[PDB]
RNA sequence: CAUUGGUGAGCAGCGAAGGAUUUGGUGGAUUACUAGCUAAUAGCAAUCUAUUUCAAAGAAUUCAAACUUGGGGGAAUGCCUUGUUGA
């Protein structure tokens, strides 16, 4: 789940899928899972998430030896489109600091 | 007996696949229960259009044709359902018999007429129709007799 | 009146109530929208999967609705859903009073007729978007030029035009300028449906005598006709995998298949669908496959397919006939009897009037 | 040959090359706006490149009179009431 | 990821999986292209018995013609930019829509 | 023997098909 | 005299335009229903190509890697490790 408690995003094979969580104020209904995006950039399995402290970039770490950072909204795509290389094995983990300014 | 010992049967001539090799012909029950099927005879109709078309009918053929027609019917004569799957394959194949210029394929084709309409009680229209058919090609002497 | 224990859920064991279907293209699969009542449903049409269920009840009842590649136009009342996912994505609100109940949708233009014969253009606001959303002109089939709107197409390759079909006549506007470029000789009966031809220029009309006829648009002659004596025509399809077949489909239940290129007929299914309950109400080929999806409003959604042919050479003249494919289906009446099969709530024994247990 | 003209696609004038599917009618690589009936002229072969011409259309338009009357025929026998004697071999009986 | 050599013994294919495939002479070992930046690694390649090279991507199969050489105009690219005559675009390629393939091979004296 | 009437497994297949958006276009 | 053994010939009874047995094929379930493709914040689905290229980022003395061997005995020639001679 998002800090913010609003989204959730999971990690399904190699796609990172964010959906939008349904109240609990709310009655049950047929599909109350509203799906927000699923990005696809990563090659092979996504290890792991990481939601930023604010719920604004997600942070991904894959078998493919890469992780990548993605914004929650369309708008700051520009801020979050890089890919991060370098590692000879798995990613097992990605985080920020806390000002997000290191990874 | 030879093309059918080279032959490699299709599966519409599925009843054959016993008299292949074999040192006995085919019978004349099993040329009727080649015949009874209904895409067999949509089968054959084709061919005796394409027969018929580039004016090829023999009398031997328009024989054992009209012999396994009327075979096919007197089978199906207690099952009403399965004469009318075939009447409009018969009847069809009447009109593109009366519908050429032998006399031999038109009388060909009264007999399968007569023989399909002493099968079933076929409709008045339908047998008025049948009769302006047959009057429409009428040029020998033999047709006028069998019409 | 709203509750407070207990809260509305879904209407299950609903499959179709004889709203004709809409049929939708994702890449190279097909989904097949039926309207059970206020909901339409979205089903997979290789499977027959309910994929989709609308997420609210419509304020009326669901009565024209057509389906482009992600998106479901569902008209009821006086207005216009656009729905992608279930999830209502606009709301197209018409300037009448008067009920909306045909429309198609072709380029940047969704056109809805209402039933006091006119009809609503709506256009995009710029190409790139989603789906027609802002209003354009509205256009008029006064009792001069034509009857009652009967149907609401648009054949291909035809730059911003509109065939109108009427009872009696067949229009055809250009959407842009507002026009009635050209209107047709009037037919001896009322015509009842139409469906495009993939020929091309070609519109193939189901009147309400026995009749279907071949409407070149273009020359605005009539090509050919296909007579079937007291049968009343509910649906037209054509085949669209290199075998030249048509599909009507009559309000007794029937469904003919002809071959238009020889003229014969190749098969009827008999009792299809009830008539009682509408018989076949949309039948439609998914096109490049042999396989025809047929709805009634006996609540039931079927397939049928053609299978190749048995001779190995001749094949076009030895048509084998079709056969039963999956199906959906419900009760065709109200149910009269109700229980749960077990404590896990998952499965519920049902018994309608219509002598059936499910 | 026609039996309308719309004088509105003669003076459109379309783009080309923004989307894929319009991208494959071009005939030269320089070609980006081209006329209203040229672009109409151009879908249309490619619609018919999709869905490939038929036999039925252009083949033919509309002693056959018994292929006639089989073509509108469904059934084939004497319908109820216009029998007033029996049909032999299959009665039709039912229990009381 | 992959490696290839071509029949005759002097040119390899190599891709990585940092999305790069690499022409090498063998007989010399120079390196003779170095296609960086492909879409998505390429799982196989494959040079067949004429010198095509089949790179298959996952879903995609892509073939170059004529890309084993040593001049810069036999860099294998993916387009012409403008039309460039000097580009090795793909000979030919397929798309196996609904799957990843797991490997290639030509049939060895067939097309 | 008879024929064999028997079924086949039905897979569909991928189908091209005219789409009508190219079907509308603006004035200058 | 028993068969609570095989093969038949028949009754009573059941009994709505027929009944029984066997078998091939296909479809639907056999887990709890959010749609296809791709290079994926979107495109396509009639097509990706005549923008698909540049830039950036990205290289552990880990310049370590059989945790993978049926038992006993050995290992000329190998192979491994250590030293050594000559370059």
């Amino acid at each position: 789940f998002s800090p913010d408690g609003r989204l959730f995003a999971l990690a399904s094979g190699r796609f990172l899928q964010i959906w939008k969580t349904p109240d609990v104020n709310k009655d049950r209904q047929f599909a109350p899972f509203v799906r927000h995006r699923v990005h696809a950039g990563h090659f092979q399995d996504i290890t792991s998430l990481t939601w930023s402290q604010d719920s604004r970039f997600i942070l991904t770490t894959s078998k493919d030896l890469s992780a990548k950072i993605w914004s929650v909204d369309s708008e700051e795509k520009n801020l979050a489109a890089t890919t991060f290389n370098g590692h000879r094995d798995y990613v097992m983990g990605a985080f920020f600091s806390h000002d997000q300014e290191k990874i | 007996k030879r093309i059918l010992s080279i032959i490699k049967l299709p599966p519409l001539f599925n009843c054959l696949s016993n008299f292949v090799r074999s040192e006995k012909p085919p019978t004349a029950l099993t040329m009727i229960k080649l015949f009874n099927d209904m895409d067999f005879l949509k089968l054959y109709t084709s061919y005796l259009d394409q027969c018929i078309k580039h004016n090829a009918t023999y009398t031997n053929q328009l024989l054992f044709t009209t012999c396994c027609f009327i075979n096919v019917v007197a089978f199906n004569s207690n099952n009403d359902e399965k004469l009318n799957q075939l009447v409009p394959i018969l009847l069809e194949i009447s009109a593109k018999l009366l519908a050429s210029k032998s006399k031999d394929c038109q009388i060909a084709a009264h007999t399968i007429l007569v023989v399909f309409a002493t099968a079933l009680p076929l409709k008045k229209t339908i047998i008025l129709a049948a009769m302006e058919t047959i009057l429409s090609n009428l040029d020998a002497k033999e047709a006028k007799h069998s019409a | 009146k709203n509750s407070k224990i207990f809260s509305p859920f879904r209407i299950i064991g609903n499959v179709s109530n004889g709203v004709p279907f809409a049929t939708g293209t994702l890449g190279s699969t097909f989904y097949i929208v039926t309207c059970v009542g206020k909901t339409f449903q979205i089903y997979d049409a290789n499977t027959l999967h309910l994929l989709f269920v609308s997420e609210k009840e419509t304020p009326s009842s669901i009565v024209a609705l057509s389906a482009h590649f992600h998106y479901v136009y569902a008209a009821y009342e006086n207005k216009v859903g656009i729905y992608k996912r279930g999830i209502e994505e606009h709301l197209l609100e018409l300037e009448t009073d008067a009920n909306v109940e045909h429309l198609c949708i072709f380029g940047d233009y969704l056109c809805a007729s209402t039933d006091d014969n006119s009809i609503f253009i709506y256009k995009k606001s710029d190409p790139q978007d989603k789906y027609p959303s802002e209003f354009y002109t509205k256009l008029t089939v006064t009792e001069i030029q034509g009857g009652e709107i009967v149907s609401l197409q648009h054949l291909a390759t035809y730059l911003n035009k509109l065939t109108v079909v009427t009872k009696s006549n067949v229009l055809l506007f250009n959407v842009r300028t507002g026009k009635l470029v050209f209107t047709s000789n009037e037919f001896p009966d009322q015509i009842t449906t139409a469906e495009p031809a993939p020929v091309l220029d070609i519109i193939a009309l189901g009147t309400v005598t026995g009749e279907v006829i071949m409407f070149n648009m273009r020359k605005g002659k009539r090509i050919r006709t296909i007579k079937i004596p007291q049968s009343r025509i509910s649906s037209l399809s054509f085949r669209t995998d290199g075998s030249s077949h048509l599909s009507v489909g009559t309000s007794s239940g029937d469904l003919i298949f002809y071959d238009l290129d020889r003229r014969s007929r190749i098969h009827v299914l008999k009792n299809i669908h009830r008539e009682s309950y509408g018989g076949v109400t949309q039948a439609t080929f998914l096109n490049g496959q042999p396989i025809i999806v047929t709805s009634g409003g006996d609540n039931s959604l079927k397939e049928y397919v053609f299978d190749p042919s048995l001779s190995q050479g001749s094949g076009d003249v030895v048509v084998q006939p079709p056969r039963y494919l999956r199906s959906r289906g419900g009760h065709s009446q109200p149910p009269s009897y109700i229980a749960f099969a077990d404590s896990q709530s998952h499965f519920m024994l049902s018994a309608s009037k219509d002598r059936s247990l499910w | 040959e026609a039996a309308w003209i719309d004088s509105d696609d003669e003076k459109i004038k379309v783009p080309i090359l923004v989307t894929n599917k319009t991208k494959k009618l071009r005939t030269s690589y320089n070609e980006s706006k081209i006329n209203g009936v040229h672009y109409i002229n151009r879908l249309r072969s490619q619609f018919e490149k999709i869905y490939p011409r038929p036999k039925w259309v252009d083949d033919e338009s509309d002693i056959n009179a018994l292929t006639k009357i089989l073509s509108t025929t469904y059934n084939y026998k004497d319908t109820l009431s216009n029998s007033k004697l029996l049909p032999p071999k299959k009665l039709d009986i039912v229990r009381l | 990821n992959s490696i290839a050599i071509d029949r005759s013994g002097y040119y390899m294919a190599t891709t990585g999986a940092d999305r790069s495939m690499k022409i090498w002479d063998i007989r010399n070992f120079k390196q003779l292209h170095s296609v960086e930046s492909l879409p998505t690694p390429g799982t196989n390649v494959s040079i067949s018995d004429t010198g095509l090279l089949a790179l298959s991507r996952g879903p995609h199969v892509t073939l170059w013609k004529d890309a084993l050489k040593l001049s810069g105009d036999s860099k294998p690219c993916f387009g012409s930019m403008g039309g460039n005559p000097h580009r090795n675009t793909p000979y030919m390629s397929h798309l196996f829509a609904g799957n990843k393939v797991e490997n290639l091979g030509f049939v060895p004296f067939e097309d | 023997p008879k024929v064999v009437r028997e079924a086949k497994k039905v897979e569909m297949t991928e189908a091209r098909a005219y789409n009508a958006d190219a079907d509308t276009a603006k004035a200058a």
